[PDB]
């Protein structure tokens, strides 16, 4: 995890 | 210019070549992007909070089309790449990479500008919707907060969650009080708003909470009444049960999360996901020893005790129907 989106 | 100059220029990574491509595709704004300058950028940073030593060197860095060339080519379109979908909350939040820090200042800021180019914009946006200027300054003071945050966690002025800012600046995210909402869809397209939680702000007190909550319907109702969402979604470390084991009832996190209904399945105990954001979130953790890290609150002993004990954190899912 750690990285964001929301996609 | 061209996108392999750009990319070569900067040292940005060869998978960025699709996002530069696209950029070449879509072109420079229409309107001119324009940085503001002196006292005029200080004042502007200053309504967006950013802490006094950030700020300066901002201003003292701030790039120059002759000068930086390739970093001017794409601060340009980066912008146009997000007025574009101003006000669409079905739009990827694509904020663009982050620049290799060796470009010195101005690679390190370079967000900063994207955003302080793309101010007014967002606030005309704010204007056509009617929504008061208080919530407006109000939602964009983030920008102050990512800065302090980068600081912290890095040891050096910069601003590294764009993707992040994509929301504010296209007007689909709205702070209300202590709690951020944005315009959402489910998959299977049912509007809801997207609930967060600024740092800035102080604990997360039930009333604070409650006032937020109450904002909602009637915000978007008024300035987005083609939403209709009646429902406010999260997921978050701070919807996971696990941390009743190590916190007390007067904590607001264990408190509030009361009211939360959780949508998603029980995780597997070996799915190791929510430990990144947790520790993000508690201490803006960057690849550290664990036992180095703080343990001055009830929360700092419990995310390390649980992590020690060979134990992981889930990021839960849930709801809240707006009152
Ligand atoms: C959201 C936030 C404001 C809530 O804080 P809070 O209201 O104080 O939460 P609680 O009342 O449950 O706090 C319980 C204990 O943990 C501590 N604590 C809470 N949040 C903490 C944090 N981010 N870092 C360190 N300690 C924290 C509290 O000081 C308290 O300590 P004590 O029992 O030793 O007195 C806070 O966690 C925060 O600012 N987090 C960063 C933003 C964030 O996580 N947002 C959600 C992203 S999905
Ligand atoms: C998502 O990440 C960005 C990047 O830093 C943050 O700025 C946001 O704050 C993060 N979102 C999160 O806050 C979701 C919280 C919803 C939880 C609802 C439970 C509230 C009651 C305990
Ligand atoms: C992320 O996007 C998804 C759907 O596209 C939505 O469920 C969720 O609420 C979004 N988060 C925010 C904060 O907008
Ligand atoms: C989620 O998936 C999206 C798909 O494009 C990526 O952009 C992102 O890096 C993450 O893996």
């Amino acid at each position: 995890x750690y990285x964001x989106x929301y996609x | 210019m061209d996108p392999e100059t750009v990319r070569i220029a900067l040292g940005l990574e060869e998978r960025t070549a699709a996002w530069l491509t696209e950029l070449d595709e879509l072109g420079p704004p229409a309107e001119p992007v324009r940085l503001p300058r002196g006292e005029e950028a200080r004042d502007l940073l200053r309504r967006l909070e950013v802490p006094e030593l950030d700020a300066e060197e901002i201003v003292a860095a701030a790039p120059d089309p002759d000068r930086d060339p390739a970093l001017w080519w794409l601060l340009e379109r980066t912008h146009h790449a997000i007025v574009r979908h101003m006000g669409d909350h079905r739009a990827k939040p694509r904020g663009g990479p982050p620049l290799p820090y060796e470009g010195g200042a101005a690679a390190r800021y370079f967000h900063v500008y994207v955003f302080l180019a793309t101010v007014p914009a967002v606030r005309r946006f704010h204007a056509e919707r009617g929504i008061p200027d208080e919530v407006g300054w109000e939602t964009l003071t983030q920008l102050g907060e990512l800065v302090a945050i980068h600081r912290r966690k890095y040891g050096q002025g910069g601003m590294n969650m764009q993707w992040w800012t994509t929301y504010h600046l296209r007007g689909i995210l709205y702070r209300l009080g202590r709690l951020q909402f944005s315009l959402a869809t489910g998959k299977d397209g049912t509007p809801h708003l997207g609930l967060a939680v600024p740092e800035w702000g102080g604990p997360l007190l039930p009333k604070a909470y409650d006032e937020s909550l109450h904002r909602a319907r009637p915000f978007f109702d008024r300035h987005f009444p083609e939403h209709g969402a009646r429902v406010a979604w999260g997921s978050s470390w701070m919807l996971d049960p696990q941390l009743e084991e190590y916190l007390t009832e007067d904590s607001n996190i264990i408190q509030l999360a009361r009211f939360w209904t959780l949508t998603d399945s029980a995780p597997e105990p070996g799915n190791a996901d929510g430990d990144s954001s947790i520790l993000e979130f508690v201490f803006r953790y960057n690849g550290q020893p664990l036992d180095e890290l703080p343990q001055r609150s009830s929360l700092e002993r419990a995310v390390i005790a649980h992590l020690k004990a060979g134990r992981h954190w889930h990021m839960r899912t849930g709801f809240v129907k707006l009152p």
